[PDB]
């Protein structure tokens, strides 16, 4: 397990694992999307395919559930979202292994994030950009992976000032299968949660208070076994935060802060979870990655520090 | 714990613009990933979770322990055939404790033999020592005294002590049997190493070290009196009781008699050897002062106390104290203090530390500690398990399961799911939900793997899960194997197109016997009908019947209609006319293309054919 | 019962060569045809199923194809480890097999004769042995002569498998006589004829001489 | 994944043998177990199969009425009971499975005959007294008149392997096998080195060690 070159000329923004953890998707500013394969025999990562996919810098990426095929989604500063499907009848590295299935141009501002929804809701996805408007899209007919309709539009931010390079937005759905549809969203200093109502519309069901700067990352944790939800955030103020959300101003959702950690002394850029939501990861300025486990008391403890 | 991400290429150097490091945990414990969003930093760093066990030896260990857990049956639980349920409960549990101990020993062995790093071996042995001690103190006598079962106890004790540390290592036996500046073997060293052997129950070796130098020599010659002592003393040693606490009662008798006799008698030996023989006899007689004197470590003292003084655990409290006054606890190794804790009653608060040494061992340890009833669920209250609501053991086991799920070893997945399923606490529905979320991540490859998954979906009733798994499998031969509603319809249409264009599968629809059995839906029936029609065609009345079947199929269902019209034209009574009529009543680019291919306008040709048919009917 | 006919029954090809083995079904079977490789002294190993599907893990130089009732196994670039008998399969029936060997330059044999030991005569029979060592091609001819008379019907021979490094064969021939017949004669000789030999080589001994 | 085959060996003609194939790593219950045999120097012959799903069985004409294939799904084990065994049935027997035949038994050898097991005699093939100076010499052992196969040969207990050739046995008209094993060595070592051939015939429990040296005159 030695490092390897991505093949990108410009800085790389996101790396994402497929469902089985045997594949990886990379997107960079050189407007390319690379897909790597983990060869069974020689336990090495080797490029499956690379290709130009956008006219501008590609910032976000994500894989759809395997029960819908081999599908990747990308978000770029070119105000669009593109969908791709792997065509197994093409040579690897040919640049023609992934066919565009559609393009979403509804956004009138650059896009910073795109996340597929939990499989138990169909091919669904969300995106957020400069326009401060979250959008949900649905592939209503699972046969037509081109039939992408717009399911919803919500104004997250209300008055985004026309003079700020300092912009960040993040998304993360609640993975939980036995919990009402809902997703988390970060916008600058704010971080708010949306929940599906009885009326099939998104409503703000709560906010995660405490952030005193820009939220670089957020991710909802798999609540396998638990009755509550946990979402972590990596802020620019140098703090990792872990919130406990239970459902028992108009909410049915409670919000606890479980932990805060400044161990990074600088901005926390990446926050990620286990497949079981048993381990939480964090990375930042100090050039270190930290792994966290939960105590018996539900506090969180650093079980190791990689560098 | 600080580990180097990559002890080769480190992506940073100076505080030169603290770079945005990013990390994402992968579905597989041993395959995660780190990267940097900065200029001239385009490398990807695959990272595996610190101190992760991927070895085969480990999975073997895990399987063995799960076996012990599973085999424990109802006894893995503790009920807070009347007075025997208690004794027999402890019987089996205590045995399980031995099994766990064994499995861990085996594991430790295989780690010492096949290894890159031996640190794991050392830690696992320590874990074993502490567990031996735990069994010796709580997993043999069930709260009673040594008389209840002298054999088993002394066996475990003697075992615990002689596996904790290596000394006296034979590398030290020769160490003194070589060193001089004195006459033969008679310095503080020989005796210290003789007494040490006795205190540890190592009587065989003890005897050997004597028949090594001056048993018969210096003694049988110089002093005939002390020769008899040193000899029938070795005889008593030869028969130290290990089964009857009666025989011991009488043994210490003969020993104290010997020590008194020698005590006041013919001193025909050196001033030092005199005492050197007295001390040996005192130690064997159980003199506390002496047992403490010739002890190098507290556990040697404690062991001696139990072996030669009074074999009663009612004095362990005192024994340990004296032992610790003689030799403090050696903080070099991690097992001594835990052993001291065990002996002195405070068993608890060891789970977190053992969890640090190895999650698995800790898990099952907590489990058997719950089985014994040494720890219980004090909670008394939120529709789920992975919490403090249930036991501390339940918690640790469930945690281990979840940890196993990210390990990606399909061999242990049964262990994980089994662990969850057998969890003595939690609603069947709660478990249902947990399995419903874990199973989809099973690393299936074989057919058997899939069948296992399915069998678990059946066993737990997860039709929505099975439906999803299968959906993943479905995503020409593959399509044939698959033969949701829309997909079936599409398959039907494809089959119809193929028929219009016009092997084993088709015959089966209409090795082979097995296939027929497996087959034993509307799409399928239609394809079968099409096949029958084609067969009839290959084989006048038959042709008419086939045409009728085709018209019926068309009615049930554009391309198909065109194919039918083409067939009718190629062929070119009342029922036939009626059918033709219905078709005319029923009557885009793909259809036109098909028509063009057939010719190699369509509506007109169809009308002409219909007219011809009508004329034919009129003539008839 | 269905018969499967492979062509050829035997072939020789150089490393890096493309190799084609064909199998023809007695009647029309459907793509239900598999190909196997068998090393000598070992279980067959599946190569191809359903006429053209590559079995998991098998090197991609192996491929299968169908044209009507003709089934083709192709090896795109032959490797030294590929020597074996290959079988097609469709009661289940197997083809008769195609033996594949590696072709190389001629190598002349080394020839050695051995008289019967004293211990053998000691029991009533006399075996005389001619060794041909490390040669190619396989077709060597041994001709026994006893006091210069040609021999027939009283000898047998066998040949080793091809050497894994130098690709040569060796051959042993045994001439068997009664002790009495052995003792009726003086000059025992084995004459070897082979491509690598520009003329035949004779090794001989005289009975009872040293 | 692994099939295991046991219970062959040596059997008198007209006699009987039950072969077992213990499976693991796959669904015995939906698989088909086949038995395929290979007679010395010949091709593969499929003799029988059973569906564990339906219990359906079938047989090649050559064994029908004498061979019974069966299967116990509860121990993942299949069987071939071989009655009225014949010389024609001598072969390595493989069990194999289908869910083509992806999983193969390591095979077990069934030898069918009445001849008594006979240990071989072992004679030296002594190095020629005319062996070329500074050249190469050949020497060997002749392993004559044994039954049944097989025999194994080593040189100097396995320490000498280079230049060794052990030939296939030939069947003499007597019905007994003979084989030869030889090795080439430098000529200058005939005076100075020891060469011993080690012969094993397991069926008769024969083991012989025979020193091979130049003949004295």
């Amino acid at each position: 397990m030695q490092p390897f070159d991505s093949g990108h000329d410009d800085l790389v923004h996101d790396v994402v694992y497929d469902f089985y953890g045997r594949h990886v998707a990379t997107c960079s500013s050189d407007q390319h999307i690379k897909v790597f394969k983990l060869d069974k025999d020689t336990s090495n990562w080797e490029l499956s395919d690379s290709w130009r996919a956008h006219d501008s810098s590609i910032v976000a990426i994500d894989w759809a559930s395997p029960e819908y095929g081999r599908i990747i989604a990308s978000a770029s500063y070119d105000k669009t979202v593109k969908l791709w499907e792997e065509d197994p009848d093409q040579e690897e590295c040919s640049g023609r292994r992934w066919n565009k299935l559609c393009t979403l141009n509804d956004s009138k501002g650059s896009l910073y994030s795109v996340k597929f929804a939990p499989a138990h809701l169909g091919l669904k996805l969300a995106c957020l950009g400069n326009d401060g408007i979250l959008r949900l899209y649905d592939a209503l007919e699972p046969s037509d992976l081109r039939s992408w309709t717009l399911t919803s539009e919500m104004k997250v931010l209300s008055i985004p000032p026309a003079n700020h390079l300092q912009s960040d937005f993040c998304l993360s759905w609640c993975p939980s299968r036995f919990s009402p549809e809902k997703l988390a969203v970060s916008a600058l200093e704010q971080a708010i949660i949306y929940q599906r109502g009885k009326d099939g519309k998104l409503h703000v069901a709560a906010k995660l208070p405490g952030h005193k700067s820009l939220i670089r990352s957020i991710s909802w944790a798999p609540s396998i076994g638990r009755w509550y939800q946990l979402i972590a955030t990596g802020c620019k103020d140098g703090r990792i935060r872990i919130f406990k959300i239970t459902e028992k101003l108009q909410s049915n959702l409670q919000v606890e802060l479980l932990s805060e950690h400044d161990d990074h002394n600088g901005e926390v850029w990446s926050v990620s979870w286990n497949l079981t939501g048993t381990i939480l990861s964090s990375a930042g300025d100090d050039g270190k990655v930290r792994l966290w486990k939960a105590t018996y008391s539900n506090e969180f403890k650093c079980m190791s520090v990689i560098t | 714990i600080l580990v180097p991400m990559t002890v080769n290429d480190q992506p940073i150097e100076k505080n030169g613009d603290k770079m945005p490091l990013k990390f994402k945990l992968g579905p597989l414990s041993y395959q995660n990933m780190a990267f940097i969003t900065a200029k001239d930093k385009y490398k990807l760093y695959p990272v595996r979770i610190p101190r992760l066990d991927t070895s085969k030896e480990f999975s073997a260990y895990v399987s063995g322990l799960f076996e012990i857990y599973r085999d424990l049956g109802d006894d893995r639980v503790f009920n807070v055939v009347n007075s025997n349920f208690a004794k027999e409960h402890n019987a089996t549990v205590n045995l399980a404790m031995e099994a766990i101990l064994n499995e861990l020993e085996v594991f430790i062995g295989r780690v010492k033999d096949q290894d890159g790093r031996v640190n794991r071996f050392y830690e696992l042995e320590e874990s074993l020592t502490v567990l031996n001690c735990l069994r010796t103190m709580y997993f043999i006598l069930d709260g009673q005294d040594v008389e209840e079962n002298r054999s088993e106890f002394i066996e475990s004790l003697l075992n615990w002590i002689n596996r904790s540390d290596g000394e006296p290592d034979e590398e030290y036996i020769e160490q003194v049997f070589s060193v001089a500046g004195k006459k033969v073997f008679e310095t503080q060293y020989f005796w210290k190493l003789l007494n040490q052997l006795v205190l540890r129950g190592l009587l065989s070796q003890a005897i050997g070290c004597i028949e090594r130098s001056d048993l018969l020599p210096y003694l049988s010659d110089t002093c005939a009196v002390s020769f008899d002592a040193v000899s029938d003393s070795i005889e008593l040693l030869k028969q130290y009781p290990k089964d009857s606490s009666s025989t011991f009662r009488e043994w210490k008798n003969l020993v104290l008699k010997l020590s008194q006799a020698f005590g006041s008698s013919a001193t025909d030996i050196s001033g030092e050897l005199r005492d050197y023989i007295e001390d040996f006899l005192l130690v064997i007689g159980g003199n506390q002062r002496k047992i403490l004197q010739y002890s190098r470590t507290w556990y040697e003292s404690f062991c001696g106390f139990l072996l030669y003084y009074i074999p009663s655990l009612e004095l362990s409290a005192e024994y340990l104290q004296m032992s610790l006054e003689a030799n403090v606890v050696d903080i070099t190794n991690d097992w001594e203090q835990p052993c001291v804790d065990i002996i002195s009653g405070k068993i608890h608060s060891i789970l977190p530390v053992m969890e640090s040494l190895d999650s698995c061992t800790a898990a099952f340890t907590a489990m058997i500690c719950e089985a014994k009833g040494l720890i219980e669920n004090i909670f008394e209250g939120l529709e789920d398990l992975f919490s403090y609501r249930n036991g501390m053991a339940s918690y640790m086991l469930n945690s281990f399961a979840f940890e196993l799920c990210s390990l990606g070893d399909k061999e242990l997945w049964p262990v994980a799911i089994g662990l969850i399923a057998l969890s003595a606490t939690g609603t069947r529905s709660a478990k249902k939900m947990v399995i419903a979320e874990l199973l989809p991540h099973y690393p299936f490859v074989t057919n058997d793997d899939i069948e296992w998954m399915l069998s678990i979906c059946v066993e737990w009733r997860l039709p929505e899960i099975a439906k999803e798994i299968y959906t993943t499998l479905g995503n020409i031969e593959s399509i044939a194997n698959f033969s949701l509603v829309k997909s079936y319809s599409w398959l039907l249409f494809e089959a119809s197109c193929m028929e219009g264009q016009k092997v084993l599968n088709a015959i089966v629809s209409k090795d082979d016997v097995i296939i027929p059995q497996d087959i034993l839906v509307t799409n399928s029936m239609r394809q079968t009908l099409a096949p029958y029609a084609v067969l009839s065609q290959f084989y006048d009345r038959e042709d008419w019947g086939q045409a009728l079947r085709l018209l019926l199929l068309l009615i049930e269902f554009h391309y198909l209609v065109l194919l039918v019209a083409k067939f009718l034209y190629p062929i070119f009574e009342d029922s036939v006319a009626t059918v033709i009529e219905v078709i005319e009543t029923k009557w885009s680019n793909l259809y036109e293309t098909i028509i063009e291919a057939d010719k190699s306008a369509t509506l007109l040709k169809n009308l002409r054919k219909k007219l011809n048919f009508k004329l034919c009917q009129a003539f008839m | 019962d269905i018969q499967m006919t492979q062509s050829p029954s035997s072939l020789s090809a150089s490393v890096g060569d493309r190799v084609t083995i064909t199998c023809r079904a007695s009647q029309s079977v459907s793509s239900a045809v598999a190909w196997y490789q068998q090393k000598p002294g070992k279980a067959p190993k599946l190569l191809i199923y359903s006429a053209s599907s590559l079995y998991s893990g098998v090197p991609s130089r192996f491929s299968g194809s169908r044209s009507g009732t003709d089934f083709t196994l192709t090896i795109s670039s032959l490797q030294p480890e590929d020597f074996a008998t290959y079988y097609c399969q469709q009661p289940i029936t197997f083809g008769q097999g195609t033996k594949v060997e590696i072709k190389r330059t001629v190598a002349a044999p080394s020839v050695f004769i051995f008289p019967p030991s004293d211990s053998q005569l000691k029991s009533g029979t006399a075996s005389v042995v001619c060794l041909l060592n490390n040669f190619y091609p396989r077709e060597a001819k041994v001709q026994w002569k006893v006091d210069n008379a040609l021999q027939s019907g009283n000898s047998q021979e066998s040949v080793t498998e091809q050497d894994s490094k130098d690709s040569t064969y060796s051959l042993s021939s045994t001439l068997t006589l009664s002790k009495a017949d052995y003792e009726k004669h003086k000059v025992y000789a084995c004459e070897v004829t082979h491509q690598g030999l520009s003329s035949p080589v004779t090794k001989s001994f005289n009975r009872g001489e040293c | 994944v692994q099939l295991v085959e046991s219970g062959g060996g040596l059997v008198q003609p007209g006699g009987s043998l039950r072969l077992s194939c213990a499976a693991s790593g796959f669904n015995v219950s939906y698989s088909s177990i086949h038995w395929v045999r290979q007679a010395p120097g010949k091709g593969l012959e499929w003799v029988a199969s059973i569906y564990p799903y339906y219990g359906s069985t079938s047989y090649a004409d050559s064994v029908k009425g004498r061979f019974t294939i069966s299967a116990d799904t509860s121990k993942n084990t299949a069987y071939l009971q071989m009655n009225s065994l014949r010389a024609e049935d001598t072969a390595v027997y493989y069990c194999a499975r289908t869910g083509a035949l992806d999983y193969w038994g390591q095979g077990t050898l069934v030898t069918v005959s009445s001849a008594s097991t006979k240990g071989p005699s072992v004679f030296p093939l002594a190095p020629s007294s005319k062996s070329t100076s500074g050249g190469t010499a050949a020497l060997g052992c002749l392993v004559k008149d044994y039954f049944p196969e097989p025999v194994t040969v080593s040189w100097n207990s396995g320490a000498l392997t280079s230049g060794v050739h052990t030939f296939p046995a030939v069947l003499q008209s007597s019905g007994l096998y003979s084989l030869s094993s030889v090795v080439t060595v430098p000529s200058s070592s005939l005076g100075t080195q020891t060469y011993i051939c080690n012969v094993n015939h397991k069926p008769s429990n024969t083991k012989v060690d025979k020193k091979v040296e130049p003949k004295s005159c």
